[PDB]
């Protein structure tokens, strides 16, 4: 079996329903909505997500589709930005306005793992730098005065 | 007369 | 108004719920809309459950000021310490 | 980034689609989530004005709700509650997917934050249900479904995906408010709405059910009824109600059934025993086990009857028992056994019953109807020592070997309730004794599992002496063997010599009188005097004549005759063959023999009619012989076999045997009680006279009980041994 | 100047303490003077930490009760004061006793109120588990105590903590 999509552009990106289970937003539209041969084929429209960045996380879908789900406490789990594993590297190698697109579709669809290694990496995109450094690359321009950035020298001390 | 042909006894082994 | 910023909050702290805490002040040292959305009581509070049994020293001058009403204290309506990393960073190895 | 104010109206239509049942569709559903995410994704967290629209939408629509179901039929709100029920749990799970965003980006905030109050949708969904529609109409739809369940009891069939849907619902509406993470089945709500009303109905209409049946039924219909109840109570219970009722409801339903009426059952079970339904006492015994420690005065119940019934059995068998010990020991045995088959069936082998099996069998074997008659309780287990003497004498009948093991295997069986094993011990080693000195013996391989069986019962040392016994006779065989082919290879002798050599110290017998041994039968003792003393002469030989049998020829008569007779019978015959007129005293002074076996010998001779008094009209078997009464050999005497056996008992001689084991028994109790007082107070030194002999009956009961009239005199023949000192003053403590 | 080491977690600890203390090269270890050592109780010596400081330190035993006449007397001129706790997460541990210790030790009666208090709650090897030194402190409730102290979780054999512990009191020598 497999299930219609529809993304903010236009077009149907039909792909098959375990592929799709990783988002439990759709795994729950699955679950508990009645599922029977009638309204089958209308495809859902998700307005909230470009059509290339849909078709990308279809692509991490199919991907990540053998993974069985390590269901772990990450209360007692070491938070590192360097366990990535290495499809994701090549993947994730496209610009930051995507990239936070992205971002903001796989929380719209909830994909855990998606998620996660997003944010892993724009961790790691974070990580080890001068804060003059993450404003010129994210280009958000200081508002306060110089007596500020001085004291925040001090606040933060290292 | 009488004459004898078969008779069975039973005798007390006794330690000494 | 930049594409970091205009991320969901939720998300947002996600992201630096990864962050070490030596690198997370660096990034809310930008000032702006960063120095105070790094302010928050509820990942502060995840980071100082699982880096208090790492150290290995407490002194006077920077004793762990009422910590059994931060930590040990769980759930509290009363969250308006808004200073858990000032907590960190007197409790922070220094 | 949209404000409340225009997602509101859309999403509302859309929450009121997803709830009112249309089958709303996908693209409607992924548009409430887009909705909810554009609203959320616009203070730090913003939620809670979303929140409070939902929560203040769900207390309106219950509301609405309940007028329709606020005062209809307690048949009719039931299956409405169940159907509502149904669409809602469905609808909030709908309605948890768009607030699925809500389940992360804000509660889980809250959460984190400590504002307790705040639930996820779904459970805030179940938490308004159960504050706006579950409270009012909960006494109605739980008195609903009590007035249902109490009707399925009755009979009549009815829907149980109702109940089972009521049931559900109670399940589901209890929450842990405070610690939502704490997962599992929560029954906090069930128990307390619905446990405890179902409970109080269940007992009240066993109370009225039962009542009515024992007014209206007899006892094993209840019982009939009670187990079915009890298993329909367990489907109940599986089919369309929760687990946890499984065990409570049994507990209850067990102390309202055959607790509350124990004790009328009671009243049957005797009754119920009396008629022996073995299936019965089974149902009997299965329904009441249900309740712990109920068993217990019941099981000692079963115990008396057995023993009255015992005793009645050995009524049955009267006078005859005490001289016939088969059908004493086979009444005896019949009882146990049909008890055991009762015990093993409708009972499923208790211990305890099997411990009140075993009491009630020692307690009618030891002492019953022929042992007051015998005024002893030594009777009890003498005759079933003779009775085995029974099934070891090698009699014309030839019993089969395996039916053999088997009731000599019930023998043991019943044996093992003996009390006084001594007694039996004696009698056993005597009639072995009587059996193997004239080779009277069944198949010798069950002797030897006899003995066996024994062994494994009592020890070593109590068949210690009868191996021993076995040993000797097979040393005596060999013995015989020996002699035989040490006479073949010298002088042949003039009789078949066939001794049997016996212990002196094993074997229970008594030495006779003396005797005046044939010269020709002297020729052949010497030449034995000779053969032991080249074989063995650290031995030495008694020659008790009193069990010693042989076949002599009769020439001087018709014919050959080859009849065998007692040494004595030989003695007398060989002295009237030297001369054909012998007086008592005459007899007397050549045998050698004391007067009252000499005289016995001489009774059972005239009484087996080999010879005539001196005067033929004088009384032959009432006469008493005195020494100068003359005795001729009544030469026309015609025997009607060559071969004629003498050695019977006589009734005399066989009750003075039996009263003299009884004093050997006697006399050997007191030696053992003797040696057990030495050996226990040695290791006491300071117990006292009362706590002693309770030691003596504890270490010794596996052998007997004895009477404390002996225990006193064995405690006086210890006092004045001088083995141990008695405290002066205080005669109960002792030192040695 | 001096330094008046006590404590009953000297006898608390499986691992002994002070042979680790006197068999370490750069610690320069010293034998026990029977000039310098108490009736009754250990003998405090030199021990030259990194061969840098000068400073003596007063090894006291465990001894315990009000003080008795032994230690107040000793206490008196002291730079500051020396304490040795369990730092073992087993079970429920006395917080109110060892304070009343600790105030009795610390005494403003026995010289000046500035005067230190070092508390090395030590475990025995570095496999052993250790309490928290964040919730050991609050429970022994160290705030009240408004004169400077310093607990430092260290080890025993490895002497990783030692030195940290030490040299924080040689700072307050001045003060």
């Amino acid at each position: 079996p497999s299930i219609k999509l529809q993304s903010s552009d236009g077009e149907i990106f039909e792909v098959d329903v375990e592929i799709a289970k990783q988002s439990v937003t759709i795994k729950t539209m699955l679950e508990d909505l009645g599922m029977d041969d009638e309204g089958d084929d209308d495809p859902v429209p998700l307005p909230n997500v470009n059509a290339a960045i849909l078709k990308k996380v279809i692509q991490w879908c199919t991907h990540h589709k053998d993974d069985p789900p390590p269901p772990e406490d990450d209360e007692n789990k070491e938070k590192r930005t360097d366990d990535i594993p290495v499809w994701d590297q090549e993947f994730l190698k496209v610009d930051q306005g995507t990239l936070f697109e992205l971002i903001l579709a796989a929380n719209y669809l909830d994909i855990k793992g998606l998620l996660d290694v997003t944010c892993k990496t724009v961790a790691n995109m974070i990580k080890g730098k001068t804060p003059e450094e993450i404003r010129k690359t994210f280009n958000i321009k200081n508002d306060f005065t110089e007596e500020e950035e001085a004291q925040v020298r001090k606040e933060n001390q290292w | 007369r009488f004459e004898v042909k078969k008779w069975n006894a039973v005798a007390l082994w006794a330690w000494d | 108004a930049s594409t970091l910023t205009r991320l969901p909050i939720d998300v947002q702290l996600y992201i630096l719920s990864f962050l070490s805490p030596h690198d997370l002040c660096q990034l809310g040292s930008t000032n702006h809309y960063w120095n105070e959305t790094v302010r928050d009581p509820i990942l502060w509070r995840y980071f100082l459950l699982r880096d208090l049994p790492s150290w290995s020293s407490v002194d006077w001058k920077s004793l762990p000021d009422l910590e059994i009403l931060k930590k040990p204290i769980s759930e509290v309506t009363d969250g308006a310490f808004f200073d858990y990393m000032a907590v960190y960073r007197m409790c922070c190895p220094y | 980034q949209i404000g409340l104010d225009q997602i509101w109206d859309d999403l509302r239509a859309g929450i009121q689609q997803v709830y009112t049942r249309q089958s709303m569709a996908k693209s409607r559903y992924m548009e409430l989530y887009t909705h909810v995410y554009n609203y959320c994704t616009s203070a730090q967290f913003v939620g809670l004005e979303l929140y409070k629209r939902l929560k203040e939408f769900l207390k309106n629509y219950l509301t609405n709700l309940l007028k329709d179901g606020e005062d209809l039929m307690d048949e009719s709100v039931l299956k409405f509650y169940t159907q509502q029920w149904e669409d809602y749990r469905f609808s909030s799970k709908v309605l948890n997917g768009i607030c699925a965003y809500l389940n992360r980006h804000w509660v889980r905030r809250e959460c984190d934050e400590g504002r307790k109050g705040i639930y996820e949708i779904y459970s805030l969904a179940l938490v308004t249900w159960r504050d706006c529609l579950f409270r009012p109409l909960n006494k109605q739809v739980t008195n609903a479904v009590l007035k249902l369940i109490e009707k399925e009891r009755n009979g009549e069939t009815i829907n149980t995906r109702l109940i089972s849907g009521v049931v559900q619902s109670y399940v589901e509406l209890g929450l842990n408010e405070d610690d939502a993470f704490a997962k599992g089945p929560t029954l906090t709500v069930y128990k307390e709405s619905f446990e405890s009303q179902f409970l109080a109905d269940t007992e009240r209409f066993y109370t009225r059910e039962s009542t009515e049946f024992l007014q209206q039924n007899p006892v094993t219909e209840y019982m009939k009824k009670a187990e079915a109840r009890l298993l329909e109570e367990q489907r109940r219970v599986q089919v369309y109600l929760h687990e946890s009722t499984q065990d409570e409801l049994a507990r209850k339903c067990e102390q309202v059934l055959i607790e509350k009426h124990l004790e009328i059952f009671h009243t049957e079970f005797q009754n119920l025993l009396d008629a022996d339904k073995n299936e019965d006492l089974g149902r009997m015994y299965n329904l009441v086990s249900r309740i712990q420690d109920g068993l217990g005065e019941l099981k000692k119940l079963l115990e008396t009857h057995i023993h009255n019934q015992g005793l009645a059995a050995i009524e049955k068998c009267g006078e005859a028992a005490l001289n016939d010990p088969k059908m004493y020991v086979q009444t005896v045995l019949d009882v146990h056994k049909k008890y055991n088959a009762l015990v093993m069936s409708a009972f499923n082998n208790d211990a305890g019953f099997v411990a009140a099996l075993d009491k009630a069998c020692g307690r009618f074997i030891n002492n019953n109807a022929v042992t007051k008659m015998a005024q002893s309780s030594s009777k009890s287990p003498e005759l079933l020592a003779r009775y085995c003497d029974s099934l070891l004498k090698k009699s014309s009948k030839n019993p089969e070997e395996a039916e053999l093991e088997d009731t000599l295997n019930q023998v043991m069986v019943v044996f093992k309730y003996i009390e006084d094993k001594d007694v039996f011990q004696k009698f056993y080693a005597k009639m072995l004794a009587k059996r193997l000195v004239h080779q009277n013996s069944a198949s010798d391989d069950a002797e030897a599992s006899m003995i066996s069986k024994l062994k494994q019962a009592c020890g070593f040392e109590y068949t210690s002496k009868l191996q021993r016994m076995f040993q000797d006779i097979g040393v005596s065989k060999d013995l015989n063997e020996q002699f035989k082919k040490h006479l073949t290879n010298s002088e042949p002798l003039d009789l078949d010599f066939s001794i049997q050599v016996l212990s002196s110290g094993s074997w229970p017998f008594q030495q006779s009188c003396t005797f005046a041994l044939p010269s020709e039968l002297e020729r052949s003792y010497q030449r034995f005097t000779a053969f032991y003393a080249s074989r063995h002469s650290g031995r030495k030989l008694t020659w008790l004549y009193q069990l010693s049998k042989g076949e002599l020829v009769t020439n001087c008569f018709k014919n050959r005759y080859t009849l065998q007779a007692s040494t004595f019978q030989m003695a007398i015959l060989l002295q009237y063959n030297t001369e054909d007129a012998y007086t008592v005293q005459q007899l007397t002074d050549s045998t050698q023999i004391k007067m009252d076996i000499l005289a016995q010998v001489l009774q059972i001779l005239l009484k087996s009619k080999l010879l005539v008094l001196e005067d033929e009209n004088a009384n032959v078997d009432e006469v008493e012989l005195k020494p100068d009464t003359l005795i001729k050999l009544y030469l026309g005497y015609k025997n009607k076999k060559l071969r004629v056996n003498i050695n019977v008992p006589m009734k005399t001689e066989q009750k003075q045997e039996q009263e003299t084991t009884h004093k050997n028994i006697e006399e050997d109790r007191k030696l053992l009680i003797q040696a057990a007082i030495v050996r226990i107070m040695k290791m006491r030194k300071v117990l006292k006279h009362q706590q002693l002999l309770g030691e003596v009956l504890t270490q010794l009961s596996s052998r007997f009980k004895p009477r404390v009239p002996v225990i006193k005199k064995c405690i006086d023949i210890l006092i004045e041994k001088e083995y141990l000192e008695r405290v002066d003053g205080e005669k109960d403590t002792y030192s040695y």
